[PDB]
């Protein structure tokens, strides 16, 4: 990806996360768990659904057209009829495969971005209470029980509550 | 002890390969095929009105080939021509055959109204053993073979006005006798002349006497022509022989009708899109089944598969 | 106390909705329409040279219909044909009418040079009451109706060399008498023959005697044909009757000229692009006004609006 | 946006900024003000103007072409003339609406990027003298009068001048 | 003291300007041209089989113009017609000349098989001084000029069946005598009739007597026609004069063959793509050399250069 | 670029780096050197090679087609033959120049991204032992000999080894 998160500083994905596209895995004094993030998952799904709504069920009605198969040799007009249809098919074949290649490149990049967006949001929440371990994980320098972990996932975490404890642990 | 919080994404054990701008083989969590590659092998008779020609070409059903009598006055959204179709009447050809087939197909009807022309001094209802109807020599239902009466052929001059509110399609023709003797045996002179005209058009045909190879023991030939008469216009036939006269007119409509060559059977189902291979689903925007389509159809491309990625890059554990 | 520094962007209370790849309704600060949807309702006479045909078709102005005498030797960049136009001379048709109309339109001129052919033994200047010029029976200005003189029609054999440095366009034709008696009354024999030829082309027409419906009390018809003579080539007319002779040639140019059917009035303004609806601005790259265009024109599309975002996403307070 | 600033970690835009597309709002001992940023605004406008110069006033000259309306039925050649024009219009209609959708997606993303670029430039300027509050705003941990604020907007701010004061306030 | 670690990228002193979506002049470290702008000025004779027509048109080599005798039974992938080519036999024209040239070009062969028709009561091998072969009056090699024998012309009725497994191409024609006297001098009557037919086709031609300008002192003309006979079908010629008879048939194949007008010389090299300017490399996907191409060719565009950036933005020190 | 590194917070490129597209320049007690980064250089080259493999040597075979030059005036059918070819050329000319403009915009942006990816990877490696100087350079707050510099370029650098020394130097 062009943002460097998916297949980047995150080494791999979680096959065990079946209820979300992005989420958190934690490790505290009460154990280790996994939870999906709603906003980032919906943002990626909404964008992909916007692409599908443009392409699925959007066909064009054509009725009487020109002949496109010929049993006998005729000449000038038949050559043009064949040339017109071959020209049209090549242009639409170009349109179709270029469209898929462009959209797939964008789809991979927008899903990479949502992952990077969620990591940055979490990092800003923790302020000086955590440090980036480089692999998508944060080292949290204070006791963060389950309620403290949920407060980060719910965007209600107050860094000021644990700042003195965290700054003390960080600077030994 | 502290805590560790890891940010991450999902993955699947069974990913799909897709093409991108920078990489032609990249695995994503999920994709969807954008190219319809299959048909059900039959032509659904809904929502489009399908008319199976079976043994009859549309042109044969137009003229009145005996095996096509069941097609009289039929309408259609899609006329299906079978490759098994064959002519079985007087041997004929149509100059610019494809244009007449196209105009009748797009009109979508064989609605025919009989008309009384003043063929006063001629023998009507000429028949032949090449056109057998009910174990008896016959002719095209919509055409009127005129021959001499009392060994004389009077120069015809007949009028037919268009007082309707629609255009009229008249199908007529010229007979090409195989020998100079047949031209005497049928029309009592060696020089046939034909001049079909309106206020907006003129057509003139001269017979071409000569031997053609025999079809159903007939070395003669008919050449079919057509004329369109606008509202307020008038048809005017002026001939001294060899005229295959019209018995009336067809209504020429305008709509969504067309014609398709196909050997696929007709089925009891619903599908907006029809190809000669049969009906195809039209949820996908592209298809490589057939360049010939009818209805709300995916566009034909020459790729067998184009997978649109519907998920992120797949990085399994 | 410290300080707080906030980074941010602008917003507007009145945003515009645009389409994107992932969302078909998204608000941006500003957009611009890329599809021209309107015309001024008139055709600007600048910068293109407009020739209003008014009551005359281009073909009628070519032959010399009396109401089109003011169009003699005129040039144009765009010839405008009105739907009210009507023919008012001898009844005629042109085999492949559209090709002659196209070649004269793209040439962009009616510049005509009179020439003296050797019509020694025939009666020139045949006229008719169907073609009235100055309250008097007349004929097409550029055509020469030849009939018998002293009840004899001598087999014509006339030459005209092209010693110019440009191609010549000769307009000629054949008369189709309504009856076999008229063919005697006009050309003193029943068999007319025509053979117009050069070193690069040959054309042969036989009249088709017969009754057509009457237009201005004329059951006869004329069929117009044309011939192109290259520099160094020679025109050669060889006929024994029914020949509508040329009085000269037209210069065939090559340039930007064309023809357009339109009922929009001509106005005093400037616009590079012309449509049958009238002139349109050409600042935008697309338009849905008309698929028929002339000049530097936006490309025709079938979308009524395509807004290009010219600002960021709008997030108001 | 794919960068997550506009309609992202910045909650909304400023309707009161009419002289620039991106800028600063501050709060110090001398009051609170607003100022636009020249470089980032010009970068976005230049990119959009580059798109307009490709599309505005770039029409093609066509003179004598084929007929496109028909009063009477003819046949084979007229069918091809209609089919050619219908084929051409569908391809250009596809080109036109795909072009706008692609450019609008890119325009939203490039304007989102310039906003993110300016935030990152400001963050790097402050070094250890400020902390990210998460909503596009910086908490500056020293007395920063109007001249100090202008020095950040003019890229003349020296972090070393206020470092000892800032580090002291940050680590109580 | 510490340390300083700087992250950076490379740059070059000689960058390349490319176009982008937001900027039409931007410098990158390296680019590659996607539009082929030049040819080698000659047509490589590999891998496509090139047949140089030199002084002969493909149609002249088909009929049997004496200077084209070396082209008998030749095959080709690309027939190259030179602008210097000229006809040098009996003066002729072909109605729908381009269609016959196209069908012979795409077939890719002049393989001819002689056949014995029953021209019992006529004089075969008619010759002329306009068609000189070996300092002697001659005729088209593949055509058989039939004239009267003992001042009588018997009505011909000849058959030729197609018992092969391929279609047959028969080239025949009609003679147009310059005067009514020549029509007597050659065919002993004033009315020639021709009717070439199969079970699937009929063709009828009447001569058109009249004077055309002289080419090699010949005011007469020949009009060439062709007929295709399917397997199991039968050719049937029925004529009373003016018939330019076929001496046999050509095999009509189907493949990759075509024809190209070009004055570029043929060279000893290899190139998949051929243009009238000469062969071009086909590594690039686009080219502005010529819209006329043959083989695996880059697509023609109207841009002279389109540089694809192959490196980052260039920011030199 | 849309990521703001190349021609962004990095003032210019290094003409003297001929063995790589991205790399490091350092300054320690043992001197100053330059070294290229393999992974980021290969990532950009692989992506560009993927574009070239789609465009180079991928031509279409066409043999018998329609005539495209005409010496004499004919009429209706010749007008259509010319109109068909002119229509086709305009569409492919549009396809070609739009393709190059889009790919060049993407190529500049993907090379800008790889530069940003490498900077972020290096920053995360150093943790609290270095600070961002804002111009793509890191101020390292401990003695980092040549072996220490190679450990950063080889992704074997342990921040814990120098943390106490670095934190002490950073907070005077
Ligand atoms: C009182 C008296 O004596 N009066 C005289 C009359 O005798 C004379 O009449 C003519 O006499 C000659 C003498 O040989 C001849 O019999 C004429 O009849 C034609 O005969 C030929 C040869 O048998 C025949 O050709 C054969 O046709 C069949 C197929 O026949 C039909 C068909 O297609 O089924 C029969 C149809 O009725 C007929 N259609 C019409 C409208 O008449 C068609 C049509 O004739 C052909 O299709 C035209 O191509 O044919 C088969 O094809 C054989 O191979 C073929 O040899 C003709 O069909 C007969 N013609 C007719 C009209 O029946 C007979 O008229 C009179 C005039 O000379 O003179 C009096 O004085
Ligand atoms: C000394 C002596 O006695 N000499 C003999 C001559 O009498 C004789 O001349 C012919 O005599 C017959 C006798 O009935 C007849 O009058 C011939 O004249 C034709 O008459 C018919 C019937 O009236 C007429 O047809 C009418 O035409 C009008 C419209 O007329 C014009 C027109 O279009 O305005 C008049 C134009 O001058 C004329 N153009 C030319 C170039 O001549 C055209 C043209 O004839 C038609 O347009 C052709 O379609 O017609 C209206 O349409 C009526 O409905 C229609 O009935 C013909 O037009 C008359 N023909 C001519 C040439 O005027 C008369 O020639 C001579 C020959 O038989 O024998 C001598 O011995
Ligand atoms: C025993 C007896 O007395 N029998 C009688 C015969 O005399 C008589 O025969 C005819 O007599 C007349 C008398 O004037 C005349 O000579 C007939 O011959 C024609 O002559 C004209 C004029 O010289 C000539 O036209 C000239 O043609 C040349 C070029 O000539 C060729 C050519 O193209 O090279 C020669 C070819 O052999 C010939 N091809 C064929 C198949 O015959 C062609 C062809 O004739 C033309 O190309 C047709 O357009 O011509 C040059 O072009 C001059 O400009 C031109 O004037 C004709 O070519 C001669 N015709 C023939 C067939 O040779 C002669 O037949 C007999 C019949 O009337 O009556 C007996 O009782
Ligand atoms: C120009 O030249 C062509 C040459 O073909 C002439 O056309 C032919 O004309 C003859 C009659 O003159 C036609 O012959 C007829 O064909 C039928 C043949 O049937 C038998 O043979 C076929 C296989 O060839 C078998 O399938 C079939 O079962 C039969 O065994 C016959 O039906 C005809 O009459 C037969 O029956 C009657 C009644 O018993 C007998 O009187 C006859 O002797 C014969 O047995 C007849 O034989 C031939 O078909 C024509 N061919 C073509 C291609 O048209 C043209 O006539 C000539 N031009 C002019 C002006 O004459
Ligand atoms: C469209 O339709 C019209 C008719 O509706 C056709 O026009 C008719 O066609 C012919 C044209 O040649 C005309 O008939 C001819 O009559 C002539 C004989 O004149 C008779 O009448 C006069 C009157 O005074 C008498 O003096 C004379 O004695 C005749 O009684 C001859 O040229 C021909 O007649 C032949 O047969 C008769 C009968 O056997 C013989 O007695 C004659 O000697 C001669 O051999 C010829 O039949 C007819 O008059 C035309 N009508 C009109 C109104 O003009 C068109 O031809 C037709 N067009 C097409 C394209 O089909
Ligand atoms: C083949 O068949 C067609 C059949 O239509 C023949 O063509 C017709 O020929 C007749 C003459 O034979 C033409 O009749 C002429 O029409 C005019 C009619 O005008 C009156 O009627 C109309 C409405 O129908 C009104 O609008 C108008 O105001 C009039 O009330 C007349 O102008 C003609 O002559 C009239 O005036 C003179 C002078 O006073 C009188 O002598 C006449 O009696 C008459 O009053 C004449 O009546 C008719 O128009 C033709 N129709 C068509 C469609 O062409 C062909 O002639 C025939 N073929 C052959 C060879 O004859
Ligand atoms: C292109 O133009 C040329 C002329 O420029 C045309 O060719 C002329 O057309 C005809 C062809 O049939 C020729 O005229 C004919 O003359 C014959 C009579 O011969 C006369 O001369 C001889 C000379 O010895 C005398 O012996 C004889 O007695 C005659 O005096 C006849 O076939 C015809 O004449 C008829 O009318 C006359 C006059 O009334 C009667 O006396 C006759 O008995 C007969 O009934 C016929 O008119 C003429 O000679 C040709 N010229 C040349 C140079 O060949 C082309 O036909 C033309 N082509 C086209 C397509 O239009
Ligand atoms: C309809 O009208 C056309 C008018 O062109 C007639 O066609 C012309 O017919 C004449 C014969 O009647 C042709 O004349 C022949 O042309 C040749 C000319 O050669 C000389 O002149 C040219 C330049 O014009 C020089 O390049 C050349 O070197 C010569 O100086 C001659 O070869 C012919 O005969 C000559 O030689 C013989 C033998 O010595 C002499 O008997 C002659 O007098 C003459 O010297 C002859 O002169 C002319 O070319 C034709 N032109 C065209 C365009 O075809 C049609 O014939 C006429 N229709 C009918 C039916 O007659
Ligand atoms: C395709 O090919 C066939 C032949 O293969 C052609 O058909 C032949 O063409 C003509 C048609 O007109 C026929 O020939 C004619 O013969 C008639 C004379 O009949 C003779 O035989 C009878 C038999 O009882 C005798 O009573 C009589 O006295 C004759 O001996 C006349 O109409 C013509 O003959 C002329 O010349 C002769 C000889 O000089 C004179 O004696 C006559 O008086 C007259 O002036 C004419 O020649 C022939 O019979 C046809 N054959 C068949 C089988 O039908 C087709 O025409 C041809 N088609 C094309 C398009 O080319």
């Amino acid at each position: 990806g062009i943002f460097g998160a998916i297949a980047g500083f995150i080494e791999n994905g979680w096959e065990g996360m079946v209820d979300g596209w992005y989420g958190f895995r934690h490790q505290n004094s009460e154990g280790r768990g996994q939870a999906a993030d709603l906003k980032s998952t919906q943002a990626a799904i909404d964008q992909i659904n916007g692409k599908l709504n443009r392409l699925i069920g959007k066909t064009n009605e054509k009725f009487h057209q020109i002949e496109k198969e010929f049993s006998e040799v005729e000449g000038r007009v038949q050559d043009l009829e064949k040339y017109v249809e071959d020209t049209k098919i090549d242009l639409w074949s170009y349109n179709a495969e270029l469209l898929v290649a462009l959209e797939n490149q964008h789809t991979i990049d927008l899903t990479d971005s949502e992952m990077n967006k969620l990591f940055e949001k979490t990092k800003k929440q923790l302020r000086e209470n955590a440090e980036d371990m480089g692999n998508g994980c944060f080292k949290i320098y204070h006791k963060c029980d389950n309620a403290c972990i949920e407060s980060i996932r719910n965007e209600t975490y107050d860094h000021n509550v644990y700042r003195d404890e965290a700054l003390n642990n960080r600077f030994q | 002890p502290g805590a560790t919080l890891c940010l991450g994404h999902h993955a699947v054990p069974n990913g799909t390969i897709v093409k991108t701008i920078t990489n032609d083989r990249i695995e994503v969590t999920n994709a969807t095929e954008l190219v319809q590659n299959s048909s059900i092998g039959e032509i659904c008779d809904s929502p489009h009105q399908i008319l199976d020609g079976e043994n009859c070409t549309l042109i044969d059903a137009l003229l009145g080939d005996p095996q096509c009598d069941g097609f009289q006055n039929k309408k259609w959204d899609l006329f299906v021509e079978r490759s098994k179709a064959y002519s079985n009447c007087y041997p004929y050809d149509v100059p610019d055959y494809a244009s007449l087939r196209s105009l009748v197909a797009s009109s979508g009807t064989l609605e025919f109204k009989n008309e009384s022309f003043n063929w006063t001094g001629v023998t009507q209802n000429g028949k032949s053993s090449a056109c057998i109807r009910r174990s008896s020599s016959s002719f095209f239902s919509r055409l009127n073979w005129l021959t001499h009466l009392n060994y004389t052929y009077p120069a015809l001059n007949v009028t037919m006005p268009n007082k309707e509110q629609f255009d009229k399609l008249y199908i007529w023709g010229v007979h090409h006798p195989g020998t100079d003797k047949d031209q005497i045996f049928l029309y009592a002179q060696s020089s046939g002349r034909i001049t079909v005209s309106t206020k907006r058009s003129q057509q003139a045909v001269i017979p071409n006497i000569g031997s053609r190879p025999r079809i159903r023991d007939i070395p003669s030939r008919i050449s079919i022509y057509w004329t369109i008469v606008k509202p307020g216009d008038i048809l005017l036939i002026n001939s001294t022989g060899n005229l295959i006269a019209p018995r009336g007119y067809f209504k020429i409509r305008s709509g969504k009708s067309s014609i398709m060559r196909s050997d696929a059977p007709i089925g009891k189902c619903k599908s907006e899109c029809i190809t000669p291979n049969g009906s195809i689903p039209n949820d996908k925007p592209f298809q490589n089944v057939n360049r010939i389509t009818y209805g709300a159809c995916p566009r034909y491309v020459k790729h067998s598969t184009l997978k649109l990625a519907t998920g992120m890059r797949n990085v399994p554990e």
